[PDB]
């Protein structure tokens, strides 16, 4: 789900 | 894996204002150095809330939609070597984990931001540029500029994704 950033 | 660019190629927003970068942002573009198999489910837009604290760290909460349920991710970004730079985590890497360097390349605070990240997780290195918006709408001239900037760091267009806007979980 959290594929960008850190 | 395309190699990460030297930090000399990555601009830093001048006179970065932490209290203006605070708040909710949608992830409206991402360009990263791996892969992209066309044989997948489309990457859904998610949101990240940057809450500035009195100690000048951010409490950083992401919220997104999986299949069937909402997911959350909470972590702390602490100021780095100059305004607009951050590192992940209050205490530097405990047992076995993730480290990151964050540089805010450009923002106008009330519309968009471009933010560069270098990450290590389980000894694996990656980098990305994330394009954030205060709203979900992404228009062509900003998509073009994000593609040009991404290409300036060595990423070709097939490594650039504009996540699909959704209503579940993120507002």
């Amino acid at each position: 789900v959290f594929f960008a950033e850190d | 894996l395309i190699p990460a660019p030297p930090l000399s190629k990555v601009p830093l927003q001048q006179n970065f204002q932490d209290n203006q970068f605070h708040g909710k942002w949608y992830v409206v573009g991402v360009a990263g150095n791996k892969s992209l198999r066309e044989d997948k489910d489309p990457w859904k837009m998610y949101a990240t809330i940057y809450e500035l604290k009195e100690d000048k760290s951010y409490n950083v909460t992401s919220v997104g939609f999986g299949t069937k349920k909402c997911h959350y991710k909470i972590r702390t970004f602490v100021p780095g070597s100059q305004p607009g730079e951050f590192t992940l985590g209050r205490i530097k890497s405990r047992p076995g984990r993730t480290s990151a360097l964050v540089r805010v390349v450009s923002t106008n605070y009330n519309q968009h931001a471009m933010v560069f990240f270098k990450v290590v997780q389980q000894n694996r290195e990656s980098f990305n540029i994330t394009l954030y918006g205060r709203t979900k709408e992404l228009t062509s001239e900003l998509k073009e500029n994000f593609i040009r900037f991404s290409k300036s760091l060595g990423l070709p267009e097939n490594h650039i994704v504009f996540p699909v806007p959704i209503d579940q979980c993120i507002d």
